[PDB]
């Protein structure tokens, strides 16, 4: 039964130029029952694959969705797969997130908490509100990439936790209204230079000075 | 069904591991902060302390907390101790120093009566059917002068007077960051003991208006700082 | 006395007319998503259509 | 059909809202059993209050039971399920026992229940 | 008297004048998030009608 | 050459420094403290006030409640239930608290408000 | 992919094999359907390429 | 109800020592004053 | 139904050591005279709200009013339902005591 | 074989002292990530910074880096690691910082990188 879905999985390819460069992308699905990821045919494809995306029911009821646990979840192929735009702005995002999972018992001892250590805490609640995200709505990269630039350059430090996720969508509605230019240049050069960070950071201002929190207060620095 | 009974058992030891290691840190900030205002405590007891030997050189050493009261039968015990419950034997300590004090007055004639700070002492004294005249909460982890002075107002104004003969404090002494030790102190009557002579041809201190007067002013706020400096080395301790 | 009082109302009238202006701006990028929205209800019903 | 596109805004939000508080009682749990309440904090205590009022509410007199409680059944609209959940995930009912949650139906039901007992909302 | 009089009206000059100060931006923040407020009232009423456009198409 | 004033409440040092002048009122009247001076030991009025003047600055003014002066050859050492300095006292409700009834409160209401400069 | 968390922490290649492994009513059908409608966009270039 | 009441009427419904030694009087800290005059 | 008899509550003193939580009769109050039905209504569940109430709240520090008075009663009505060996109840002393 | 019957004592000395260090330092990393390298102990502090020392200069420029920095790669004798290791554990190499032990040899490379930066001894 290892050869039986080794023999499969194996036929995803990456062909040669000398052969077209055409490729096979698979996407096998697991159900392990109560989490048990060393049972036998789990086992096997966690052997035969390169990465796993680990979905877990505890995530999911948190409303963590999709619930993938960052934690677990591994790629061996890496940053040879990603635009250098995300490549580098996320980045400063595995760290982060694993800070603020070692952080989070001192979520209510803040007030014991040295300031790096709280910043941490708050970053990374941002963050994992950043990596929420609807059911049938995927998002192209260069959306991922601004999204992700508000989670890791510190722009969402000023916006409540519990207003994160509205945030994030309407600054990018905003930016698929009016700047369309950003998107674009993320898109056809695969980058973000420097110019359309200056770019994007002073629209963010603008965006922030004209955006209206849930709990009253303005959300600018 | 076993296994998933282990498995949630080994899920439920580990939220109780990191709880514990948090609560660990936490008590290692709160113990930095409990000795900084100890050591920031030191100096005003220091002073009066010393302003206080000056006036008793000079004073009529015949005040009610300065003489020893002849048939003493009470005694006021103030048993300080915790809010919350994850220290160790910290108030089982306490109360084995208090059961002692306790057999060491009642092998001199002398009732004990409980005054307690903290729930802990509560429990402890209520589960055993003691009768306690008054108690305190809420600030054991961060007491203020405030609570120390109400403390030891009370105490002395028992004294004073249904009426006891003498005061004791058992408390724990903070000391070396690795050894907390219970401790009973007998803070009145004060007993008054004769050191030196230090000066001879000293520069004699004016007085205003007396030197009586005075001390006998300035005895109360030397006890109820005692008790400020036992309160926060209690606090210490019980970080620690 | 006199610089505060002055200063008041050129505060005041400064963020009334910048208020103005960003309200204008919301009024513009408001419509702007209008039409955006009807133009997804059009395709939208067109591709039920096919 | 569990969906925002199915059954509504409102009921989604409100029906997550009782997931996620009902999975940090459970993640709670196990803390609250070894280490006691009173060493959480004061937000997971008010979520604990509002957890087991949540869970104590879930539960119904049914029609089919009157033969094991003695008590006739409930009915309860979709839209009164609502409302009544979200006013307890919101903390309206914060100050009714644990009981007069326990084998009702609606509003009206745990009303009745919370002055038998001493209490308004 | 009314060296007194200039005294006491330097005091509540002063004391009212940073008063007016700081209403100045106490009016603004409040004019702003007025501003604000209005802004997102609008155009999420035009998400809102849009949305209901796009349903009874 | 100045004296040394240091001026410790009962859990922090209020203040500590060189003067040229220190005024204050004992339970015996009024008195003010220079350079040099017989060790003394008063206890401070209910409302003291303390006003120590350096030399090249401004008379510093100190609410002291629960006092006592002790002056020795070194120099001054006030002691303090509590003390609060005259750039941090709140004349309304020090004011407004000065008329109540219970003793403790009404002469420290008298103290912040001889320290800022009224009464 | 289209999803922030797997195109940020999890990335995918062309010719990679990733498993997407959970117990039930986790997600992992709506991930891989958004997988697939995240490539609408790539298709309308008509790039055999993308 | 009331035969119930009315039996519950006719219804027949200390420290402990602890055995803890004396502490040794050498132990009791004593707050004194301490008078640097000699009167002993 | 069952009668799920367990170790641990026999030798904790009830006896019978009936698990009151997940023991249960299927057929219910049509076994049952009307006295006993009506005395005895909501028994079961009262005696598992009270032993899960007994388990969260055994290291509380200060619990409600209404918290205790379910605790109290929790405690007498299981010392109310032990009973030794071979010591059998009519039915109408049975139906007193739930009374009771 | 790290054993005295094989390695040595002086080899096995230094290797448990370099372990005693190391387990010392990442017991007081907890401490040092959450409340910070200020509120420890000075003893503390000396040996925090110690190990950060040893932890670096466990690196080495590896042959299989030679293609992507020109370096040549660095075969150390296990002497000469021995006496390096036993100087850093006495101190001798406190002052200098850390970036001077990042990817280096022996003790020749050490003190080169360190006068390039200006700090000898
Ligand atoms: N990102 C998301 N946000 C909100 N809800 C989601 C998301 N992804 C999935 N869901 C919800 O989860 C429910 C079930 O998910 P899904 O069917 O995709 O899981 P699954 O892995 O296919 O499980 P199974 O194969 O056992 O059905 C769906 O009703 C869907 O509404
Ligand atoms: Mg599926």
């Amino acid at each position: 039964v290892f050869y039986l879905h080794s023999r499969l999985l194996e036929r995803c390819a990456k062909l040669s130029d000398d052969l077209g460069g055409g490729s096979l992308t698979g996407l096998p699905i697991i159900e392990t029952k109560a989490n048990d990821i060393s049972a036998y045919i789990p086992t096997n494809v966690i052997s035969i694959t390169d990465g796993q995306c680990f979905l877990e029911t505890d995530l999911f009821n948190q409303g963590v969705r999709p619930a993938i646990n960052v934690g677990v979840s591994v790629s061996r192929v890496g940053g040879a797969a990603q635009i250098k735009a995300m490549k580098e702005v996320a980045g400063s995002l595995r760290l982060d997130l694993s800070q603020y999972r070692e952080l989070e018992a001192f979520a209510a001892f803040a007030s014991d908490l040295d300031a790096a250590s709280k910043a941490q805490l708050e970053r990374g609640a941002r963050l994992v509100e950043l990596l929420k995200q609807p059911q049938s709505q995927p998002m192209p990269v260069e959306e991922q990439v601004v999204s992700i630039f508000l989670g890791t350059g510190g722009h969402l430090d000023s916006v409540p936790v519990e207003d994160v996720r509205r945030f994030e969508t309407e600054l990018l509605d905003h930016m698929r209204a009016s700047e369309e230019e950003i998107l674009t240049e993320i898109r056809d050069s695969q980058k973000l230079t420097e110019e359309a960070a200056d770019k994007l950071t002073e629209v963010i201002k603008n965006f922030k000075k004209g955006f209206a929190a849930t709990g009253g207060g303005s959300v600018v620095p | 069904a076993t296994l998933r009974e282990l498995r949630g058992r080994i899920r439920s030891a580990g939220s109780i591991k990191k709880i514990t290691k948090a609560q660990e840190l936490i008590a290692t900030s709160r113990i930095a902060r409990a000795q900084a205002r100890l050591e920031s405590a030191r100096p005003y007891a220091f002073e009066i302390t010393r302003m206080l030997t000056t006036l008793a050189a000079e004073a009529a050493l015949d005040h009610p907390l300065l003489v020893e009261r002849p048939e003493p039968k009470r005694a006021g015990v103030l048993v300080v101790s915790s809010d919350r419950g994850l220290c160790g034997a910290y108030n089982a300590n306490i109360f084995r120093r208090s059961e002692e004090l306790f057999s060491l007055l009642r092998e001199a004639g002398k009732q004990p009566v409980l005054y307690v700070v903290g729930r802990k002492a509560q429990n402890y004294y209520s589960f055993r059917n003691w009768n306690i005249t008054e108690s305190w909460m809420g600030f054991s982890e961060q007491p203020t002068y405030e609570n120390a002075a109400e403390i030891a107002s009370t105490l002395v104004d028992a004294f004073l007077l249904e009426g006891v003969d003498e005061l004791h404090i058992v408390y724990t002494e903070f000391k070396s960051m690795l050894s907390q030790s219970a401790e009973a102190h007998r803070i009145a009557p004060m007993v008054v003991e004769y050191v030196e002579e230090d000066i001879g041809p000293r520069t004699l201190y004016s007085f205003e208006p007396d030197a009586t007067m005075l001390f006998e002013s300035l005895l109360p706020r030397y006890l109820t700082t005692r008790v400020y400096a036992a309160l926060l080395e209690s606090a210490a301790s019980e970080l620690a | 006395l006199a610089e505060a009082s002055q200063a008041h109302t050129k505060a005041l009238e400064d963020a009334k007319s910048e208020a103005h202006r960003v309200v204008e701006e919301a009024r513009t990028d408001a419509e702007r998503i209008a039409e955006q929205l009807e133009a997804q209800a059009d395709v939208e019903a067109e591709r039920i259509k096919m | 059909i569990l969906d925002p596109s199915v059954v509504g805004d409102e009921h989604y939000r409100v029906a997550q809202e009782v997931i996620r508080i009902l999975q940090r009682y459970k993640d709670l749990q196990d803390i609250i059993a070894i280490l006691g309440i009173d060493e959480l904090s004061e937000e997971d205590k008010q979520l604990v209050n509002r957890a087991r009022r949540i869970e104590r509410f879930l539960s119904q007199n049914m029609m089919a039971a009157e033969q094991f409680t003695g008590q006739p059944g409930s009915t309860v609209p979709v839209k009164e399920t609502i409302e009544a959940f979200d006013r307890l995930c919101k903390g309206d009912f914060d100050h009714v026992p644990e009981q007069a949650f326990f084998l009702i139906g609606g509003l009206d039901d745990l009303a009745k229940k919370a002055e038998s007992l001493g209490a308004k909302l | 008297r009314e060296r007194d009089a200039m005294v006491a009206k330097t005091l509540a000059d002063n004391k009212k004048s940073d008063e007016q100060f700081a209403a100045a931006q106490a009016d603004y923040d409040e004019a702003m998030t007025e501003a604000r407020v209005q802004a997102s009232s609008l155009r999420d009423n035009a998400r809102a009608d849009g949305r209901k456009v796009i349903e009874d198409a | 050459a100045e004296l040394n004033v240091e001026i410790v409440a009962v859990d922090r040092n209020i203040w500590s420094g060189t003067a040229k002048f220190l005024f204050t009122r004992t339970t015996v009247g009024e008195i003010g403290i220079l350079p040099r001076h017989i060790p003394l030991v008063a206890q401070l009025v209910d409302d003291a006030m303390v006003r120590v003047e350096r030399e090249g600055e401004k008379d510093l003014r100190i609410a002291v409640d629960g006092g006592f002066l002790s002056v020795t050859e070194e120099g001054v050492s006030i002691l303090a239930e509590s003390a609060e300095f005259e750039s941090e006292i709140d004349e309304a409700a020090a004011k407004q608290d000065s008329e109540s009834d219970d003793p403790r409160i009404a002469a420290r209401g008298r103290a912040r408000l001889r320290a800022v400069g009224a009464i | 992919t289209g999803i922030k968390a797997i195109d940020a922490m999890t990335p995918i290649g062309r010719g990679q094999r990733q498993l997407i492994i959970g117990d039930r009513k986790t997600g992992k059908t709506a991930v891989c359907v958004d997988t697939i409608l995240n490539q609408r966009q790539n298709w309308e270039s008509g790039d055999p390429k993308k | 109800t009331e035969v119930i009441k009315n039996f519950k009427k006719g219804f027949a419904a200390v420290v402990p020592d602890e055995h803890v030694e004396a502490l040794d009087e050498d132990k009791l800290a004593k707050e004194a004053v301490k008078v640097k005059k000699p009167a002993p």
